[PDB]
């Protein structure tokens, strides 16, 4: 909850993880802080970018080789702010009904970014809250990006989300998640 | 603070999640249309009766206009030529210009050259050649109610997007269709059909896509001069289609006919393959009919259900599918 309590958490739980980490392993996680490398990598994932260069290849490699050693140490409630074009296929457009997605699954095929500070106003039109479960996988980033109080906490690849619970206020959408 | 560089990541996020839904309705919505007319282009003109007897299952070739199969006809030429003046942004005076390069140059043409085209649409882009204006050049005769503007609009749902509302949808399906039909039964056509294409790429199932358009049509086109029209549309707008009977169905290029024959094809099916052989083997205006039944199908039941059979046979589908994805890429 605290930044305070999500540095601790990060130092208990991801020292071992991230000292073991190789050089390339490093740069493919400094890299995708960069919006350039990650808009390649996860349009790629995605299925928006339909071509394979090798170099996106082999920083998703290391990537998710990095992520595939880490584990959340034990539950935690996690956030991320999205736009509401990950729900398209689930509404009918002409007639919005936010909520008759709760039950729906959330698929994302790319790398996800969480954060674990609530107390932040995300760029988007929905907030997502994430209980994410012991053992997920997931590795805190401290001293990864050029901002030194980032709080992240990034999943490896396709992470899927049940909708729990949803809030809507002036086209504002507020989403309740289970990490599954 | 906290979220850091995670911050800049909501926009590229949203621009590849449109990317992705746009592609998962325009894609096959595009090849729905394409095969369709393929499959038509051989058996048009032939009467339903020969059909009956000899029904197009898979594509034929060197029937009607004596082309190879995989020949797609004015009716794919004409949307491509659409799409491709929209990629710069809606100009309605960039896209007649396309259509007629497409006359003139055989612009996006499978091998090169104009097999076919309408003769109301022929007449009207000669006027324009000619010093008419954009606004005034569609044919306005009785006897101009061809299917020749609503085989040609389909990329207009897509270039709307989830805009929804009225103002801009009503004025620039209007300008689109009048540049070649310019009979208010042939411009409330258009509006039946952007509205029902439009519904199903807002993901509504077809049921209730033709129940809101009929809801739609009647609120909005009931005021001169359309309010005289509406009796013509009376099989569409009210009652249930899907409870015609085949031998209630005609299949002219008469746009009534085409509109009432796709849209039954498509309500009384349950397969993009079934729904386009359907429309193909009424006989009559084959190739357009299946077009219009085939973007419906295809934008309905997406890419899983459409034949791989089929599309690699289609005249320069890689070309095809590249404008497809610079479309795409233009909407984002
Ligand atoms: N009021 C009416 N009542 C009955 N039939 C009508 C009416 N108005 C028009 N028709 C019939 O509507 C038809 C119009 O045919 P054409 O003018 O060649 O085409 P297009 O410019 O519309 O569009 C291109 C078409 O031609 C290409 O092959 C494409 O694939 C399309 O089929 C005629 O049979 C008219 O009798
Ligand atoms: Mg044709
Ligand atoms: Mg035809």
């Amino acid at each position: 909850t605290s930044l305070e309590e999500s540095e601790k958490w990060g130092i208990d739980g991801f020292s071992v993880w991230r000292n073991s980490l190789s050089s390339r392993e490093i740069q493919a996680i400094r890299d995708y802080t960069d919006i350039w490398h990650y808009g390649n990598m996860n349009g790629y994932l995605r299925g928006s970018v339909e071509k394979l260069a090798p170099d996106n290849a082999e920083r998703i490699k290391n990537l998710s080789s990095a992520l595939e050693k880490a584990e959340l140490p034990d539950n935690i409630i996690l956030y991320r702010g999205t736009s509401s074009e990950i729900l398209d296929n689930f509404l009918d457009l002409k007639n919005l009904n936010y909520q008759n997605l709760v039950g729906k699954t959330i698929e994302e095929k790319g790398f996800m970014s969480t954060t674990t500070i609530s107390n932040q106003t995300f760029s988007g039109n929905v907030t997502m809250k994430i209980n994410a479960p012991k053992g997920s996988k997931g590795a805190y980033l401290a001293h990864f990006s050029e901002t030194p109080e980032e709080a992240e906490v990034l999943f490896n690849i396709g992470q899927k989300m049940l909708i729990k619970e949803v809030t809507e206020l002036n086209g504002k959408i507020e989403i309740i998640v289970d990490l599954l | 603070g906290p979220l850091g560089s995670m911050r800049g990541q909501e926009e590229i996020d949203k621009e590849q999640y449109q990317v992705l839904f746009i592609k998962e309705r325009l894609i096959p919505c595009v090849l729905g249309a394409v095969i369709g007319d393929c499959l038509g282009v051989p058996v048009e003109f032939k009467d339903r009766e020969y059909l009956k007897q000899n029904p197009i299952v898979e594509m034929i070739g060197y029937g009607t206009y004596n082309q190879p199969k995989g020949t797609w006809s004015d009716d794919s030429s004409l949307t491509f030529a659409l799409m491709e003046s929209l990629i710069s942004g809606y100009d309605i005076n960039r896209i007649v210009n396309n259509m007629v390069s497409f006359m003139d140059d055989g612009f996006w043409t499978p091998y090169g050259e104009v097999f076919d085209i309408g003769s109301v649409t022929r007449e009207s882009l000669n006027r324009y050649k000619n010093g008419v204006s954009v606004f005034e050049c569609g044919g306005k005769d009785n006897f101009d109610n061809g299917n020749g503007a609503i085989m040609r609009i389909m990329p207009l749902v897509f270039y709307l997007g989830k805009d929804f509302s009225f103002g801009k949808k009503n004025k620039i399906t209007e300008e689109v269709t009048r540049i070649t039909h310019a009979h208010p039964r042939s411009i409330l056509g258009s509006y039946v059909y952007i509205e029902l294409l439009q519904n199903l790429f807002a993901n509504m199932d077809k049921k209730l896509a033709y129940e809101e358009m009929q809801n739609y049509i009647r609120k909005n086109y009931s005021d001169y001069p359309f309010k005289d029209e509406l009796q013509y549309y009376n099989n569409i707008l009210e009652g249930n289609l899907y409870e015609l009977k085949e031998s209630n169905i005609k299949s002219s290029g008469y746009v009534v006919d085409t509109l009432e024959a796709s849209i039954w094809a498509f309500l009384t099916t349950n397969s993009y393959k079934e729904a386009v052989l359907k429309a193909v083997n009424l006989g009559g205006d084959t190739d357009t009919i299946a077009f219009i039944t085939g973007s419906l199908a295809g934008i309905y039941y997406k890419m899983e259900q459409i034949p791989v059979n089929w599309i690699d046979q289609i005249a320069k589908k890689e070309d095809i599918l590249n404008l497809c994805n610079r479309f795409i890429e233009s909407l984002i």
